[PDB]
């Protein structure tokens, strides 16, 4: 299983198309203050991987968390992650929807910031890694075996929507 | 980048269905906000996203639209709904504001009460002479005021002020003021204040001659 | 109970730099600043993404810096170079998401009026207005800072009173007018004195209209 403690991510927005699918993190146990769901775990660490179609007894868009390109002036969804121990991070696998006909496309680029201590600022040197198939592909993001305890991954926008369903990590606990 | 709300004013009575349009310069996402703002007060959030309503805000406020064209239909206009509205595209960052659709109550036309006031003797000591003209209980706001000093029209130095639509009778009031120097005041004789209005069969001329 | 009170409300000279302080009682949200000129609508100034700024405006590209202080829990807005056209009420918005995930500010500030002019704080000059129902009033012609509270008969006469919005004269001073629609029969027996109260210059003028 993913040895993650908590993750910070903006609140899931709603796509109002035909019947209006809700793309919110319904299983988020943490508290959502302002425009951030910080200090908790939800749909991005539940083991359940999203289906090829986000619409498919629950409301349409239950197994997904979304964000629109127009609602982010920065152009990226700043997602933070907190871990229990100082681990060496090999790679991050995220299952995103690639439905081009409804705007939900894979991110154009993902850069991550690393830090070992909770009080110190992000070390630096981000690991940035960069279509017709409309199937949900598990995006492989190489983290270069860097030893860190907290992450700050920014998911760039390529399509009008970014629909993540599950975020997994590959790491070994360093002594 | 640009939010062009239209129209600038809507004249409607209590119970009428009112729809306000908000146009966006670019094909933006579904995110938008609608603010109610009564005069002399701070704004109030009514709608978030497009269709979502804020707590306390009644269900009569309906939201709609996607892309550039956006609307704000009201099930039944209420006496506590009359205020200027503002559409605002608000993402996490750069969020410009709209123009402002001023919702105004609709009532039967009422003729204005015209009163011309000559400059006070204390003001004439310093060297100034501001002739005031009063128009009261006239609806709608639209009324042309003309300052025909010595049989000829004057356009310079004519400030005008309209009070916000009344709470009891919903009537407007205007105070046009022709501020003139004491030197030019002596050169002229008959000061007139003619006004044109919807509730007038002919433009009412209210003038005064030099002397009590 | 959460509050957003900004410590502003200062008159500045064209070219000077004034900084405002949006203190937040009851704290780390997506914060904005929105201004509203008297009569004009709302225009968003800038935004700050938790300690890291985000593009202010097309007009506010030069000057206008939004600093943040977590130790004092207060937003700071330095305006640097200023022009006479920058006079408006400055509010600080607090953007909070609704039940659909989309953003939209729910809590607004109190607002602090900033005046940009070269003129000095001057006291008002009250002049009487010579009168089926007759009209009479006061003229607050020459005074620099806003506002001025005009009362009628020490707060006893309210029916028919219309205190007009202050007009900006060519000299740089404002002009207010307050009139009362009373019956012609009541003129001569009743006494009409307007209690003009001015706080910025520490002045108070109780001027009567036509002593009879
Ligand atoms: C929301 O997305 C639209 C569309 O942009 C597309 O997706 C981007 C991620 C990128 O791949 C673009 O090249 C794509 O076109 C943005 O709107 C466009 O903005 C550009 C800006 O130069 C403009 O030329 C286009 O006409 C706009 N409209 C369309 C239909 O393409 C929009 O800006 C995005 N929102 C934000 C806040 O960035
Ligand atoms: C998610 O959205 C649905 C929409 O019906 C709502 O009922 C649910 O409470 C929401 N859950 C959270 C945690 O936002
Ligand atoms: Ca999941
Ligand atoms: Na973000
Ligand atoms: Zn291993
Ligand atoms: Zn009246
Ligand atoms: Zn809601």
């Amino acid at each position: 299983r993913d040895g993650l403690l908590s993750y910070t991510a903006p609140v899931g927005q709603t796509m109002y198309l035909s019947e209006a699918v809700y793309l919110n993190d319904s299983t988020y146990d943490g508290h959502t203050v302002g425009g951030l769901q910080y200090g908790g775990l939800g749909q991005l660490a539940d083991g359940v991987v999203g289906l090829d179609d986000f619409r498919k007894r629950v409301w349409p868009g239950y197994d997904y968390v979304g964000w629109s390109n127009h609602s982010f002036s920065s152009g990226y969804v700043e997602m933070e992650f907190e871990f229990d121990r100082l681990r060496a991070f090999q790679a991050m696998q995220v299952h995103c929807n690639n439905m081009h006909t409804l705007g939900a496309r894979l991110p154009g680029g993902v850069e991550c910031r690393f830090r070992r201590g909770p009080a110190m600022a992000w070390e630096g040197e981000p690991m940035r890694h960069n279509l017709g198939d409309p199937r949900a592909r598990a995006v492989s993001v190489p983290l270069g075996g860097r030893v860190a305890r907290f992450l700050q991954c920014r998911f760039l926008f390529a399509g009008p929507w970014l629909l993540f369903s599950e975020i997994s990590f590959i790491s070994d606990v360093v002594n | 980048i640009q939010m062009t709300q239209s129209p600038s004013s809507v004249s409607a009575s209590v119970g009428d269905r009112v729809t306000i349009t908000c146009q966006a310069s670019q094909s933006i996402g579904s995110v938008l906000a609608w603010y109610q703002q009564k005069p002399g007060k701070a704004p109030k959030l009514l709608i978030s996203g497009v269709f979502d309503l804020a707590s306390g805000v009644p269900s009569r406020f309906s939201g709609s639209g996607s892309g550039t064209d956006f609307t704000l239909t009201i099930s039944s206009l209420q006496p506590e709904d009359f205020a200027t509205y503002y559409c605002q595209y608000i993402p996490y960052g750069s969020s410009p504001f709209g123009g402002g659709t001023k919702v105004e109550i609709k009532r039967t036309v009422a003729a204005p009460s015209v009163f011309i006031f000559p400059p006070s003797d204390e003001q004439l000591k310093s060297g100034t002479a501001s002739v005031v003209c009063l128009l009261n209980n006239f609806y709608p706001r639209e009324a042309k005021v003309q300052w025909k000093v010595d049989n000829a029209l004057q356009s310079g130095n004519s400030q005008e002020s309209v009070t916000e639509q009344d709470s009891k009778d919903s009537t407007y009031s205007l105070s046009s003021t022709l501020t003139l120097s004491k030197a030019d005041y002596e050169k002229h004789k008959v000061y007139a204040c003619e006004v044109t209005h919807q509730g007038l069969s002919s433009p009412v001329t209210k003038s005064f001659n030099r002397g009590e | 109970q959460v509050q957003l009170v900004e410590s502003g409300g200062r008159v500045v000279q064209p070219g000077r730099s004034l900084r405002l302080s949006c203190t937040a009682s009851g704290n780390r949200y997506y914060m904005l600043w929105v201004r509203q000129a008297p009569g004009k609508g709302l225009e968003w100034i800038g935004t700050i993404s938790y300690g890291d700024t985000t593009y202010y405006a097309s007009w506010a590209k030069g000057r206008f810096t939004i600093s943040r202080d977590n130790s004092k829990n207060t937003l700071y807005l330095q305006m640097n170079s200023l022009r006479a056209e920058d006079t408006a009420v400055y509010y600080c918005a607090r953007a909070d998401t609704g039940d659909n995930g989309y953003l939209g500010l729910q809590l607004w500030g109190q607002g602090t009026l900033v005046t940009v002019s070269s003129a000095s704080t001057k006291g008002p000059s009250v002049f009487p207005l010579a009168p089926g129902t007759a009209a009479l009033g006061c003229l607050v012609k020459d005074y620099f800072p806003e506002p001025v509270t005009v009362s009628w008969n020490s707060g006893a006469l309210t029916s028919g009173v219309h205190t007009f919005p202050a007009v900006l004269q060519s000299s740089g001073l404002y002009s207010l007018s307050s009139v009362v629609t009373v019956p012609s029969s009541s003129l001569g027996t009743q006494t009409y004195i307007c209690n003009v109260n001015h706080k910025p210059s520490n002045t108070k003028v109780d001027k009567r209209v036509e002593p009879k």
